[PDB]
């Protein structure tokens, strides 16, 4: 909550409060603000691994929505964790929204072998 | 070998140690770098333990690959006994359906209406 209350009352222009803010944040497991505090900062590719890191899949998905260029970096680990309960189908729909058809395509090519 | 493991190709090692007869190794490649291909492994390397006339490894190494509804009555058809004490241990409704159908050609009807009734098979 503190940390939150200073990295609001900081400016933008202080990067080294904001990411010092941030990294303790992430060490603190606190990542829905360590998230603002990425998004407050545009650093959408730490922001991805910290949900997908801490397991945050929901909040990883709405992210990849908005920024599609984050897909692969949410889907693929998801859609690995769905092959890897058997999951086929569902992974192959994982793959697909994650913009990887080709490997989409393959693992069910795979399965049909 | 080193060259398989060199190109990170885990799916041609795993194709290259099945056909070294190395099953153990071939195994472990596919538990934890080609997942995919862990069922067809298992269903191979029971194929080869069934040739190799070991049946109780073979049953244990086809209910990982989940093949067991087709390959167990396929290999056990000759030993009627062993799949009749089988089909009782696993008390799988798809097992029980197969071993109804094989009581009903055979027009053991009491048995096969006692099986479809553990199957549920109500139809």
């Amino acid at each position: 909550d503190m940390l939150i209350d200073i990295a609001r009352k900081l400016d933008k222009a202080e990067r080294e409060p904001l990411l010092l803010c941030a990294t303790y944040l992430k060490k603190l497991d606190s990542p829905g603000y360590a998230a603002e505090t990425y998004l407050k900062m545009g650093d959408l590719k730490s922001l991805v691994q910290l949900h997908v890191e801490t397991q945050r899949w929901d909040e990883a998905f709405a992210l990849g929505e908005k920024h599609p260029e984050f897909k692969d970096d949410i889907y693929m680990p998801y859609a690995q964790w769905l092959a890897e309960n058997d999951r086929f189908e569902e992974a192959q729909k994982a793959f697909h929204k994650a913009g990887r058809q080709r490997e989409a395509v393959q693992v069910l090519e795979q399965l049909t072998n | 070998e080193q060259l398989y493991r060199k190109c990170k190709r885990h799916d041609l090692l795993n194709k290259f140690y099945q056909a070294a007869g190395r099953w153990q190794e071939a195994l472990q490649v596919a538990e934890h770098h080609d997942r995919v291909h862990l069922r067809s492994t298992y269903h191979r390397y029971a194929g080869h333990l069934e040739a190799s006339a070991d049946c109780s490894r073979a049953l244990s190494y086809y209910e990982k690959s989940d093949t067991h509804r087709f390959e167990v009555p396929r290999m056990l058809s000759e030993d009627l006994p062993s799949l009749e004490l089988y089909v009782n241990k696993m008390k799988d409704k798809t097992l029980w359906r197969w071993w109804a159908q094989y009581l009903e050609s055979q027009g053991e009807m009491d048995a096969a209406l006692h099986y479809y009734e553990l199957a549920r098979d109500h139809f």
